[PDB]
């Protein structure tokens, strides 16, 4: 569990969050679910 | 690219003979080439 | 739209498009390649658009 805005919500993938946030692998078995949390992470910035 | 290849020989029309071009330039351009003239 | 250039410049040294590496510009494609192999892969074509 984690929150991202950074790359937007993004395995497959070498992006601002594969390597500066957190890698799955390319064979990496397993769902995803990403919820935009503008009206749930509280403050808006989260900085 | 454009590509422009030569050779030196002697020439004795155009006889014939065996040889290759060798490169002159390489130089990229876009340009729709479709005429041309010579200049003396 | 009316322009997409190809050869801004024949040589370049300045080859470093981090800008899909880390995506430190904004979202991408990439076709044929990896996004990260910028210094690794070379290609005659420096730039387009």
């Amino acid at each position: 569990s984690f929150v991202i805005r950074g790359d937007e919500v993004r395995p497959g993938q070498t992006g601002k969050i594969a390597d500066y946030n957190y890698k799955l692998p390319d064979d990496f078995t397993g769902c995803v679910i990403a919820w935009n949390s503008n009206n749930l992470d509280s403050k808006v910035g989260g900085n | 690219y454009f590509k422009i290849y030569s050779k030196h020989t002697p020439i004795n029309d155009l006889p014939q003979g065996f040889s290759a071009l060798e490169p002159l330039v390489d130089l990229p351009i876009g340009i729709n080439i479709t005429r041309f003239q010579t200049l003396l | 739209v009316y322009a997409w250039n190809r050869k801004r410049i024949s040589n370049c040294v300045a080859d470093y498009s981090v800008l899909y590496n880390s995506a430190s510009f904004s979202t991408f494609k990439c076709y044929g390649v990896s996004p990260t192999k910028l210094n690794d892969l070379c290609f005659t074509n420096v730039y387009a658009d």
